[PDB]
């Protein structure tokens, strides 16, 4: 704190205005979402820890052996076919 | 079984045998008792307070050094794990 | 919105997964999610003193370096808790 | 034989350090990477407490009897990922990184 | 310097002062402390003492008790009472 | 550059004759005589590695000879102390990095 | 700090020798003897040599004390931390 | 009265928490205890790891 104060160069940001409101939705949005996704993500992992730990490397002479491991669907969107797919280059 | 492995150790205790090993009891009781070490040093003070009548003055931590005036034959210096109870009745 | 208060809500609607309750940093409870009070009453009192512990944990080790996710793994439950310095997410997820 | 896992637990891909305590505090082994006995007193003082404080906490706060923890894993900023077992009397930490520190920490050493 | 246990007070074994003002003393200090206490309101029980010795004893008693003080008083032939009581240290002096 | 550019193991080497006070129960102008004494004893007494024993040994006979005569100090990394003091005979100021000093005067 | 004193000295008829030298001798006493009965005999053997004997006095850090003394001779100073009384009687 | 004798010392805990019988400055002490320990562990290391 006595370094920033000595050394006010781009002096902390993040204004404490927050969301408040009192009632009927505080904040609850940017750094909480963050840890409400990470725990999302980390709940799942662990009851799909079994197919995860399958996924990464379980290691599957002119044979080939193919595994489904996932199936990411939605039961109002069954009517509409695939079609196209694609990955990001980045990630 | 937990009693048995902290297994409190006194490296320096300037006071009568039966008065060390009623630290011993109090210092185990104190850890197993308290969620933190700011919890610990509060619950020495007051027992020994109450025990014994005065003006205790406990520390306890990970890393720390102690130079004190004190009541002759009212100082202990006992070390559990990496916890270093010291007691020390002043007038 | 609909988008942390739906997540919060999928969490929850997610089988295996007892209950999600949010702590205020003055340990308060926000929204409290379980079936039996008591269990409720006790996370919201007992867990952020730990998340306050193990947080003094990795920051002695690096003063820098901040807590951003914390997971215990008991014998029959997991304990995750997700920490921010506004509000802390708990959840009780029994092991598959 | 004993020495021989020390050297699979560098091995696995992320694993900077590993501490061992025994019940009383005193590391029993800990790698050359982490700083040896000095960072290994202190890092026994931290999660010996952590432990007994939780250990303890499960059984009580929470209100559920005959309920031992087996892991602790304390996920950070940066990478860091600080995992605490207990095997019998003994415990210990490791230290893992993530694939960003992991390929930071590969371009440091080259 | 050496001390002694006589009707439950610890006084300076040489009893400087007659034996007979200083039974009467003590007793009437241990009958003054089971009403009044030194913590609270200590003032008080000094001054009720003080006139005390003036009407069984010849009179300008100085009384003093502490729990920490060090004093060099001149008083008459066998009239100086130091007695201590659980950790109190009470003096008085006729003079 | 600046905060960004600085880590804890460059913000310590860069600056050790650093001085930050937490608490300040005594008075105003006693803590200025103190500051000046324990800085001043434990630098003197840092030797090649820091005895935290000499350290408290000097701190102990200083602060004795110019106050009062029970006067109790302890230095360290890391603890927790619940000590009853009289008023105004109180100071907690922590050197730079990993050193804590409590000082007051019972 | 020697907030509350309570000074019964004459002062008038050129006597404040007598009230200045009970603040003078406490601060020299207190500071070289550093022992509660010692400086009881100090202040006590000074104010019998200049105004004659019969002078009480008795030092203490925290003491009770209720006492007869002659008008106009009794003196309660804080010398520091430490609480000196000192008065005539006789 | 009485002045309560002010005994002064001065002690580190910079140290971790050993046992009495072995020092924690000497590396012999420590050392050999270490080895001691290693005596049962072989199992507890493995099937931690």
């Amino acid at each position: 704190a006595e370094i920033m104060k000595d050394h006010q160069i781009e002096n902390k940001k993040k204004k404490e205005v927050d969301q408040d409101k009192k009632q009927d939705q505080s904040m609850y949005s940017t750094s909480f979402k963050r840890c409400c996704k990470i725990m999302e993500r980390m709940v799942v992992q662990n009851d799909q820890e079994d197919k995860y730990h399958d996924y990464r490397y379980y290691w599957s002479k002119n044979e080939g052996h193919l595994l489904p491991i996932w199936r990411f669907s939605n039961e109002k969107q069954r009517k509409k076919n695939v079609t196209s797919i694609c990955w990001n280059p980045l990630y | 079984s937990h009693l048995d492995k902290v297994q409190p150790v006194i490296k320096n205790s300037d006071m009568s045998v039966e008065m060390q090993k009623e630290v011993e009891e109090v210092a185990k009781k104190a850890i197993d008792y308290c969620n933190t070490d700011k919890e610990i040093a509060t619950f020495i003070k007051d027992d020994f307070r109450s025990r014994y009548h005065g003006t205790w003055h406990c520390i306890v931590g990970r890393n720390f050094g102690s130079f004190v005036t004190f009541e002759r034959s009212y100082y202990i210096y006992l070390y559990v794990g990496q916890l270093a109870i010291l007691l020390f009745k002043t007038g | 919105m609909s988008e942390v208060e739906d997540t919060l809500n999928r969490i929850k609607t997610h089988k295996t997964v007892l209950g999600y309750l949010i702590v205020n940093s003055e340990g308060g409870v926000v929204r409290g999610a379980f079936k039996d009070e008591e269990e409720s009453k006790n996370i919201a009192n007992s867990i952020p003193l730990l998340t306050k512990k193990a947080r003094s944990v990795v920051r002695d080790l690096d003063p820098t370096n901040d807590l951003v996710f914390l997971r215990i793994q008991t014998k029959l439950n997991e304990i995750m808790v997700a920490p921010d310095d506004e509000f802390s997410l708990i959840v009780i997820q029994t092991k598959g | 034989n004993a020495d021989d896992q020390l050297k699979q637990l560098s091995a696995l891909e992320g694993a900077n350090g590993y501490v061992i305590f025994n019940e009383s505090g005193i590391p029993l082994k800990r790698h050359e990477k982490s700083i040896s006995h000095e960072k290994a007193v202190h890092i026994a003082a931290l999660v010996s407490d952590l432990w007994n404080v939780s250990k303890k906490v499960i059984q009580r706060d929470l209100k559920t009897p005959e309920n031992d923890i087996e892991v602790i894993r304390l996920r950070t900023k940066h990478s860091y990922e600080y995992i605490i077992t207990q095997s019998g009397d003994f415990t210990m930490l490791a230290i893992q990184l993530c694939g960003k520190a992991i390929e930071e920490a590969k371009k440091a050493a080259a | 310097q050496q001390y002694k246990t006589f009707m439950g007070a610890r006084v300076l074994w040489p009893p400087e002062a007659a034996d007979d003002i200083l039974e009467g003393a003590i007793r009437e200090t241990q009958d003054a402390l089971k009403k009044f206490e030194i913590a609270r309101e200590g003032q008080k029980i000094a001054e009720h003492l003080k006139k005390y010795m003036d009407d069984h004893f010849d009179p300008y008693w100085h009384v003093f008790f502490g729990k920490n003080f060090g004093c060099q008083a001149v008083h008459n032939k066998n009239r100086f009472i130091y007695f201590y009581i659980e950790k109190t240290a009470f003096l008085m002096y006729q003079t | 550059k600046a905060v960004t550019d600085m880590d804890i193991n460059e913000l310590r080497k860069l600056m050790i004759g650093k001085a930050i006070i937490n608490s300040s129960d005594m008075q105003g102008d006693l803590l200025q005589e103190a500051q000046d004494v324990i800085q001043s004893g434990i630098e003197n007494n840092s030797a090649p590695v820091l005895n935290i024993e000499a350290a408290c040994k000097y701190i102990k006979e200083n602060l004795d000879k110019k106050f009062g005569p029970t006067w109790q100090c302890i230095i360290g990394e890391g603890y927790a102390y619940d000590v009853t003091v009289q008023n105004n005979t109180l100071l907690f100021m922590f050197y730079n990095g990993n050193l804590a000093v409590l000082i007051f005067k019972s | 700090h020697a907030n509350e004193q309570i000074i019964d000295m004459p002062e008038n008829s050129e006597m404040k020798s007598m009230k200045n030298d009970a603040f003078s001798q406490a601060k020299f006493a207190v500071e070289n003897y550093k022992f509660e009965n010692k400086i009881s005999s100090h202040i006590k053997k000074f104010f019998d040599e200049k105004y004659g004997p019969n002078w009480h006095c008795v030092v203490g850090k925290h003491f009770n004390a209720y006492v007869s003394y002659d008008s106009k001779n009794f003196i309660f100073f804080y010398e520091g931390q430490l609480a000196i009384l000192l008065y005539r009687k006789g | 009265t009485e002045r309560v004798k002010t005994g002064d010392r001065g002690m580190s805990h910079k140290e971790g928490g050993w046992p009495g019988n072995v020092d924690p400055n000497e590396a012999q002490e420590t050392g050999r205890f270490k080895k001691r320990i290693e005596k049962s562990f072989p199992q507890a290391v493995k099937d931690l790891k």
